[PDB]
This record gives structure tokens, C-alpha cells and sequence, in this order.
């Protein structure tokens, strides 16, 4: 799927991602840009405005776990459907997350990386990350 | 459907793009061709290599059209009726491809205008591009 | 965006539905609950058994709303603003579910009104329901 | 996936489908209701109006082959991803049919069955066919 040069590109940039912040910024933007996804996080408290969403502690703590799982995916790019098997169960059996939403989060994460890295998120680097987030979206769909 | 706040957001953001709209249009096309290579099938007679002057000129046309869509955001079906004739009647572009170029434009604006691309603006821009996309893919004239 | 021909088609077809719109609304809900059981998660306090009087009454409300959407097909954002507040702000219905109920309504009209459901009408009805769906899932007020 | 009672329902109704007509009516409606799909059939001639589309001989002959393949699917409901493997290659390698379109044709076929069978296409029968056309759409996506 990925070329050896694509894998090196994806890896190098991921070494520079703040893993305390990026996950939250992505989950945060998902809730603001596609507001029906707020239904799945009713227990997280106040999600009433963008400023509320982006400052919610529980959104930040949960984005850290989401980004943790993307990291585990980048370490097992060849075996994504195995790395994410328990996680597909959870999103389908307990919640029923329509699989279109997994594709939306992947694309919000690419925007947040663009936002953080600027001119360093070149078209070739973006094209490598689009392959990884499509990978992850497909292994979550149950 | 855009809220009144969505419209203020889009006008302010696109205004900041300014005289860079051409270069942003071209970069978004290059991102879409590289990340989603099936889209190249709509441009068979184009040179689509990196730094192509045809892509540069097309990116400028796409940007000028979005500027005009922004200035007529209340009356978009009427301001974009010729583009709609071209995309829905003549080219028959599959609507999935509009989601792809919309994403590549958001990525381009996020990489170049980071201070403007807040979550509120991101949400407005995304709704604007979906509405432009719906007018381009509909036969209504 | 609806063409003028699309609007004539929808008005004529829905007109034929007539005083059966309630029973058609109820049948479409029953088809959606049986074919796509995740949709039941939006109605936890309902009795959703076959022949339920709650589904029958809800199907009537859904049909009356579509009748009204048809009568204000040029000004739908304004005629459906309270339903939009309910579906987009309060219930947060995922937009995928609107495609499901739209399909179940087309199936119901095809099974009951076969002579009216030509390919041209099918195409108009499908565009109408997508446009109603877009107003219900957007926060614009 | 299907219950033994669902399989019997699906089979019984399919025994009454006109296999010379239904395939064309479905392909025909796909081109009229979702007009961008006309791009994939430029060689078929006049597709300019609904009356033109529904009367095109080449649309009718091609709908027969599409319905033939749905029939082969209903005979191998347990092994759909094998029955359709060559066919997934063709729609992806030679054409590039976006897989959302496979889901649209399946739903147009359910409407045409509704249209032909009327009150006999009950909600339980429809729910069995939705499982079969989702099955087929997924085995075509490449
Ligand atoms: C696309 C990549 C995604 C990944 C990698 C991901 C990953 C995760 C992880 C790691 C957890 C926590 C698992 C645990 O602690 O046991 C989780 C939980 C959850 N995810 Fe996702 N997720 C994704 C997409 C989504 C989407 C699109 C939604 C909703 C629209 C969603 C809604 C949830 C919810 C509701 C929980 C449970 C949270 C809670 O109970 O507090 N996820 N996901
Ligand atoms: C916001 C979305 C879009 C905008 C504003 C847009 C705008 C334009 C404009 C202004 C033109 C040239 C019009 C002219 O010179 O007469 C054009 C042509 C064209 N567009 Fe689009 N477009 C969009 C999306 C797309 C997408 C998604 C595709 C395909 C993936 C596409 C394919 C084409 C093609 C093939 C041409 C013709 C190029 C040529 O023949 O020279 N467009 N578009
Ligand atoms: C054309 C599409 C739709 C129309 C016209 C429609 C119309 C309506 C109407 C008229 C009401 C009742 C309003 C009231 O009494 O205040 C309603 C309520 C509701 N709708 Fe929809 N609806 C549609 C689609 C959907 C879909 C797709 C879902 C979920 C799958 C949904 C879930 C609900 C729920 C949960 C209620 C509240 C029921 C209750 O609390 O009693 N609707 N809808
Ligand atoms: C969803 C179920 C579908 C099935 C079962 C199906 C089946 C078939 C079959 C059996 C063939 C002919 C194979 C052969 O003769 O070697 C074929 C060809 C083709 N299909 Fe499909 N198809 C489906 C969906 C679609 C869709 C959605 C499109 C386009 C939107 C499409 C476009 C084509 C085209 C262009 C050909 C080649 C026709 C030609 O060259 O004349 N198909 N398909």
C-alpha cells in the first residue's frame, strides 16, 4: 500500500507531532465541524459552543487515546485489520458509529497536521497520510 | 443551508486569501491529483506534471469562480448556472469528486493561513464548499 | 437544486398520495426500522412493534410535514425551520439516516402507486427528499 | 447473514422476476435518477431523455447481464466475495466506478422490485433483499 519512501515520510513527521495536543484538536474539530457527532459524547459535558468544545478537558483526554491508536496503526501498517479488531467491535456493538464518520475524523486529522506543519505538509506527504487514514477507517468499519 | 454567521466567516476568510487565490487553487488541484489519482481521469488532455502551467491556469479559474460564489452566497444557483451546466450536463462529474477537491482546498488553507483557520471558520468553509458543490452537480436549468 | 420540471413532478405525485399520506408515512417508518435496525436507537421510548399506534401516529406527522414541504418547495428553509431545530440541534440525527428513510419512502410509493412512479417522477422525488433532508440536518437559525 | 426464512423469501420472489426486463428497468433508472452514471455508458448511444434511456436497446441488453450476476449472487449467498472477484477487478481496474455507485444500483433494484410486486414486497421481504444488495455492493468494492 505504502511505498518505502512514503513510510519514511509518514514516520518522520509523526515524530514531531505533539501527542498531548493533536488528538484533542482533531476530536474537537470533528465535533464543531460535523455537529451530529456530538450525540456520541453526551457524557462529556458542555459542547455548546466551539470555545466550549475546544476547552473541554474530557475532549482533550479522549483525543489523546484516539491519537494513541493512530500511533499503534503507524507501527503496524501491514496489519491494520488486526490492530483495530477490538476497536471495530466497540464502535459497532456498543455505539453504532456509522462508518462514514471514521472517514470524516481521518480527514479532520489531515487538516490539523496541515495546520500544525504548514509548508512542511507537502502534497507528497499529504498523499502518504491519506493512505494511512483510509487504512485506519477501513479497519474500523465492522 | 448557511447560517448568517457562516456567511460572515466565509467572507472574512476568503478575503484573507486575496491575491493568493490563484496559487491556492493550483496547490489544491495538485494535492487532489496526487492524493486521489482517479480524479485525473477527468483531465485526459492536460499536462498534470508538477509545476504544469495548465494546472496553474486551471487553479486560477477555479479560485476566481469561488471568489464569485462568495460574493453571491445568497444567490448561488443563479451566479454559478454556467459552471453547473458544464459540470453536471457536459462533464458528468461524479459528486464524490467534489468532496475530494473540497478537502484539498481546506488542507491548502490550513497549511497557508493557520491563524485564520480556527474551528469556527473551518466549519463555515466546509459548509460553503458543500453548498457550492451541490449547485455544480445539479441539473436545474 | 430542483428544476421547474422536478417541482411539477413532485406536486403531481404527492397530490396522488392524498389522504393515504398517513398510512404511507407509517409504512415507510416500519420499513426503515426493519431494514435498518440502527435507526431504532433514535426512538428508545417508542413501542416499535408491528402495528404500533405510536408508529402510526408518528408516520402521520412525518407525512403532514412532507405535504407542507411540497407546498413551500421554493421556500423550504423557512417552512421547515422548527423541524430543523428539532432534528439538527436537539436530536442530532446523523445525516446517513435521512438517506435511509428517503429510500424507504420511495419503496413505499413504488409499491402503492406503480402507475405514478415513472423514471422521471422517481428522479424528481429523489431530489425533493434529498433537499428536505439537507434542510433538516443543517443548523442555520 | 440471512436467516433460513429470509433465504426462502428472497428465493421465492426471485423465481417470479422477469429476467429479460427487470435488469434493464434498473439500469435505466440508475441513469435517469443519478445522471452522472451516464458517463460510464457513453458508447451506448442516445441517453438524452428518460424515454430515450428506457428505450435504448443497449441499456436493456446490459441490464440483462447485470441481473444475471445478481442471480449468481443469490445462488452463492455464502461466498459473495468469491463469486464477484473478477467483476470487482473490472469495475475498478478498467473503469473506476466509485463504490458508492454500487450501493445506489442495489437500492434502485429494490425500488423496481417494489414497483413490480406491489403489496407482495412486504417490509420483511424488503429487509431480506436489503441484506442481499448490501452483500453484492460490498463484494464489488475493490
Ligand atoms: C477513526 C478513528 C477512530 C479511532 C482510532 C478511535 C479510537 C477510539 C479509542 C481508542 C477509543 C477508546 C477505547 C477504549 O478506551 O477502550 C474510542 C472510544 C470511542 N470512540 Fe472512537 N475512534 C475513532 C473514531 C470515532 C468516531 C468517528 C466516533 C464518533 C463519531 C467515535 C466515538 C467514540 C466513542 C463514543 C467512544 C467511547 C468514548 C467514551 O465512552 O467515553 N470514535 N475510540
Ligand atoms: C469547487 C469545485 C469546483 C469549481 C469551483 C470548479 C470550477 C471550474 C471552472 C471555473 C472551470 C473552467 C470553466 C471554464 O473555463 O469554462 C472548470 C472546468 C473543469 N472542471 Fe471544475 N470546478 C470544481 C470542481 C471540479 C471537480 C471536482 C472536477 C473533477 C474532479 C472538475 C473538473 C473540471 C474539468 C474537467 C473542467 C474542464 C477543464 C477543461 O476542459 O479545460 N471540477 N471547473
Ligand atoms: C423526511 C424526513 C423526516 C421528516 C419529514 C421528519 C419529520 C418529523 C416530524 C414532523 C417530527 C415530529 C415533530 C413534532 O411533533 O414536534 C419528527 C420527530 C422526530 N423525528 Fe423526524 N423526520 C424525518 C426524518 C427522521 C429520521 C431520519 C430520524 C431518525 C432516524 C428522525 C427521528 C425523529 C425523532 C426521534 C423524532 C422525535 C419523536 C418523538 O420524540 O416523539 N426523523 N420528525
Ligand atoms: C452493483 C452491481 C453491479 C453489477 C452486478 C454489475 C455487473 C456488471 C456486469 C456483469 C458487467 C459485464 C461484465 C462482462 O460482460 O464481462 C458489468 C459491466 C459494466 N458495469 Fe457494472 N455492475 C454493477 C454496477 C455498476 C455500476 C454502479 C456501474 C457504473 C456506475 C457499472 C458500470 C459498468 C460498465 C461501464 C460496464 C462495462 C459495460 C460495457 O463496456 O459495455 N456497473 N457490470
Amino acid at each position: 500500500h505504502l511505498t518505502p519512501e512514503e513510510k519514511s515520510a509518514v514516520t518522520a513527521l509523526w515524530g514531531k507531532v505533539n501527542v498531548d495536543e493533536v488528538g484533542g484538536e482533531a476530536l474537537g474539530r470533528l465535533l464543531v465541524v460535523y455537529p451530529w457527532t456530538q450525540r456520541f459524547f453526551e457524557s462529556f459535558g458542555d459542547l455548546s459552543t466551539p470555545d466550549a468544545v475546544m476547552g473541554n478537558p474530557k475532549v482533550k483526554a479522549h483525543g489523546k487515546k484516539v491519537l494513541g491508536a493512530f500511533s499503534d496503526g503507524l507501527a503496524h501498517l501491514d496489519n491494520l485489520k488486526g490492530t483495530f479488531a477490538t476497536l471495530s467491535e466497540l464502535h459497532c456493538d456498543k455505539l453504532h458509529v456509522d462508518p462514514e464518520n471514521f472517514r470524516l475524523l481521518g480527514n479532520v486529522l489531515v487538516c490539523v497536521l496541515a495546520h500544525h506543519f504548514g509548508k512542511e505538509f507537502t502534497p507528497p506527504v499529504q498523499a502518504a497520510y491519506q493512505k494511512v487514514v483510509a487504512g485506519v477507517a477501513n479497519a474500523l468499519a465492522h | 443551508v448557511l447560517s448568517p454567521a457562516d456567511k460572515t466567516n466565509v467572507k472574512a476568510a476568503w478575503g484573507k486569501v486575496g491575491a493568493h487565490a490563484g496559487e491556492y487553487g493550483a496547490e489544491a488541484l495538485e494535492r487532489m491529483f496526487l492524493s486521489f489519482p482517479t480524479t485525473k481521469t477527468y483531465f485526459p488532455h492536460f499536462d498534470l506534471s508538477h509545476g504544469s502551467a495548465q494546472v496553474k491556469g486551471h487553479g486560477k479559474k477555479v479560485a476566481d469562480a469561488l471568489t464569485n460564489a462568495v460574493a453571491h452566497v445568497d444567490d448561488m444557483p443563479n451566479a454559478l448556472s454556467a459552471l453547473s451546466d458544464l459540470h453536471a450536463h457536459k462533464l458528468r462529474v461524479d459528486p464524490v469528486n467534489f468532496k475530494l477537491l473540497s478537502h484539498c482546498l481546506l488542507v491548502t488553507l490550513a497549511a497557508h493561513l493557520p491563524a485564520e483557520f480556527t474551528p469556527a471558520v473551518h466549519a463555515s468553509l466546509d459548509k460553503f464548499l458543500a453548498s457550492v458543490s451541490t449547485v455544480l452537480t445539479s441539473k436545474y436549468r
